[PDB]
RNA sequence: AUUAGGGUUCGAUUCCGGAGAGGGAGCCUGAGAAAUAGCUACCACUUCUACGGAGGGCAGCAGGCGCGCAAAUUGCCCAAUGUCAAAACAAAACGAUGAGGCAGCGAAAAGAAAUAGAGCAUUUCAAUGGGGGAUAUUUAAACCCAUCCAAUAUCGAGUAACAAUUGGAGGACAAGUCUGGUGCCAGCACCCGCGGUAAUUCCAGCUCCAAAAGCGUAUAUUAA
């Protein structure tokens, strides 16, 4: 139920107001509380330094090694653990390399099998990281 | 090789400009299987001859754009009073198509580099 | 900047991107048009559809209504030219139903077929390109020129032709 | 822990692709798709289509 | 923008209105300024010097560093559109104008439309523009488009090598109970779930599918 007249236009106004807050896809769009913990803070992509290379054993009943990579924001300073998108693409990856790194497509979430890891990288010292892993470009020796 | 190439032409909206000694009219060339395009140097001892201009210059005649897939172009043309009107009111760059030319001047930035060296000077130096 | 010239979309892709009563609809006209790609479909979506739609808004509206006169006739008579619609038809709901072929049919290059310029339609789409079908006595080389019906007794071929 | 990587892409052996000969395109290749499906294929009804077949 | 309707969202950005010229403040001149390519000062930065001094203000256009996921030439011209002005044009004698325009760079978006047509072996009858080039046309000049392969007289495509890609083929979702390789490995997978020795899902080859000079992915937003 709820109030109906000509002139009750302030509790409806107001009613909705109140109600909106419960809401989560926004109430998320409100808080500042989740900008300053995106550690894009905001931007689809990202710059990082490769800090290490890291197993992360997949979750659940998959049993994996999934192949990821700590990563030093430019921008931020944070730190992130990204997914190495595919087959032996590890090996395009040195240590101290720059990495463009991008999300995993659910917003702030993880894709499914990696525990915890939102990020995947899209690019290696500013050669695509696919287009290396299909053989297009050479990786530049610096 | 039906016979040579033929070019025709009608001028369109007419007026006698008093204001400025000259006729303004819109020209439209017909010319069927003309190869390329009509130079305009044809165009004009035509037009002197249709309208029996004494001159061929006193016809100075701009712009033209042919029509998509087929010999007919469409551009203007004025007509002056003798050898006057012509030198008097036609644009400089129009003029040095028929010839007749005022040479450009240093290339315009050189104009500029000494108009500035001279905000610095007084009296008889600069 | 300050550069005011105004474009605008012809075309909008579908919902649901794969459905096989759609696609087989779609090819069962790409086929029998000649035509290139899916993008000329639903391009004769939107022209048909937004069309339709002004059909609906005067036709929803009172009749005598200043708008279903002046800006009725206008719809009405458009699609008498063009044949969209025959001249038979007039009631402004006839332009409420009407279907992708009947825009398809007027393109110039059915037509060009039809009128029996050319062997199917791919004869037709390249004869067209080729330069050497115009319209009345303009060369046409857009495929998709929508042939005014007053227009469809002037075909023939182009004067620098071959075949002139 | 990392050593596994990269394992069975390189243990695949090599097709190198093969060569064939070019298809049309444009409208044309349009025409070579719709020739297959609505001409030349009667089918007994008997209401199926399969556009892949495999020799099982 | 998106929406049946009602709405939800964006609006630094071309037009109007407001504000600022590194930060603050003060003021002169003038019809109009609290003006900054005007002055005076302090702060923070900084450039010359013969050591006494004297300077600077790109949120003008180009361009540099820096920053960042992220954005072009230190280009031509006042031909057009306007402005200021003691000013028409021309005639010895063409005012300035990075406002503005023109091109360069430019798959942000938007329109048109090539990559073959004609009667699986073949075989051959044309046709075309990509491109070349022009008596020229264009333009301020050059470009681009258009017109042109004789008008007395000038190019040319057959493996069309002038060769279309980007993502998919268990389900949602259109398209393989193919063939190899791997053996809960490597990897795929938005979600559901695949891989632990005959894998419809990984890596490959063939095959077909969707869209197509366009096509995936990330984040934001609208419908759902």
């Amino acid at each position: 139920t709820k109030t109906n007249g000509q002139n009750a236009a302030r509790k409806l106004v107001r009613l909705r107001r109140r109600n909106r807050w419960a809401d989560k896809g926004w109430k998320r769009a409100h808080t500042f509380a989740a900008k300053k913990a995106n550690p894009f803070g905001g931007s689809s992509h990202a710059k990082g330094i490769v800090l290490e290379k890291i197993g992360v054993g997949a979750k659940q009943p998959n049993s994996a090694i999934r192949k990821c990579v700590r990563v030093q924001l430019i921008k931020n300073d944070k730190k992130i653990i990204a997914f190495v998108p595919n087959d032996g693409c590890l090996h395009f990856i040195e240590e101290n390399d720059e990495v463009l790194v991008s999300g995993f497509g659910r917003s702030g979430h993880a894709v499914g099998d990696i525990p915890g890891v939102r990020f995947k990288i899209v690019k290696v010292s500013s050669v695509g990281l696919y287009a290396l892993y299909r053989q297009k470009k050479e990786k530049p020796r610096n | 090789q039906k016979k040579k190439a033929e070019v025709s032409i009608r001028t369109s909206q007419f007026k006698v400009n008093k204001l400025l000694n000259r006729k303004q009219f819109v020209v439209e060339v017909n010319h069927p299987h003309w190869c390329g395009t009509v130079p305009t140097q044809l165009i004009r001892k035509k037009l002197a001859t249709l309208y029996k201009v004494p001159d061929e210059n006193q016809v100075s005649i701009f712009g033209f754009k042919t029509k998509f897939g087929g010999g007919k172009t469409t551009g203007f043309g004025l007509i002056y009073d003798d050898f006057a009107s012509l030198k008097r009111y036609e644009p400089n760059y129009r003029k040095t198509r028929m010839g007749f030319g005022k040479p450009q001047l240093p290339a315009r930035k050189s104009v500029k580099e000494r108009r500035n060296r001279n905000k610095k000077l007084r009296g008889k130096a600069k | 900047m300050r550069n005011y010239n105004n474009f605008n979309r012809v075309w909008k892709a579908p919902r649901r991107p794969f459905e096989k009563e759609r696609l087989d609809r779609e090819m069962k006209l790409c086929g029998q048009y000649g035509l290139r790609c899916k993008r000329e479909i639903w391009r004769v979506n939107m022209t048909l559809s937004k069309m339709r739609r002004t059909a609906r808004l005067l036709l929803t509206l009172p009749e005598n209504h200043p708008r279903r006169l002046l800006e009725g006739s206008a719809i009405m008579r458009r699609c008498h030219e063009y044949g969209f619609l025959d001249e038979e038809k007039d009631k402004l709901d006839y332009v409420l139903s009407l279907t992708v072929p009947d825009i398809l049919e007027r393109r110039l290059q059915t037509i060009v077929f039809k009128a029996g310029l050319a062997k199917s339609v791919h004869h037709a789409r390249v004869l067209i390109q080729q330069r050497h079908i115009a319209v009345a006595k303009q060369i046409v080389t857009i495929p998709s020129f929508i042939v005014r019906v007053s227009s469809e007794r002037h075909i023939a071929f182009a004067d620098a032709s071959p075949f002139g | 822990s990392l050593a596994r990587a990269g394992k069975v892409k390189n243990q695949t052996p090599k097709v190198a692709k093969q060569e064939k000969p070019k298809q049309p395109r444009g409208r044309a290749l349009k025409r070579l798709k719709y020739t297959r499906r609505f001409l030349s294929k009667t089918v007994k009804p008997g209401e199926k289509v399969h556009m892949n077949k495999q020799p099982p």
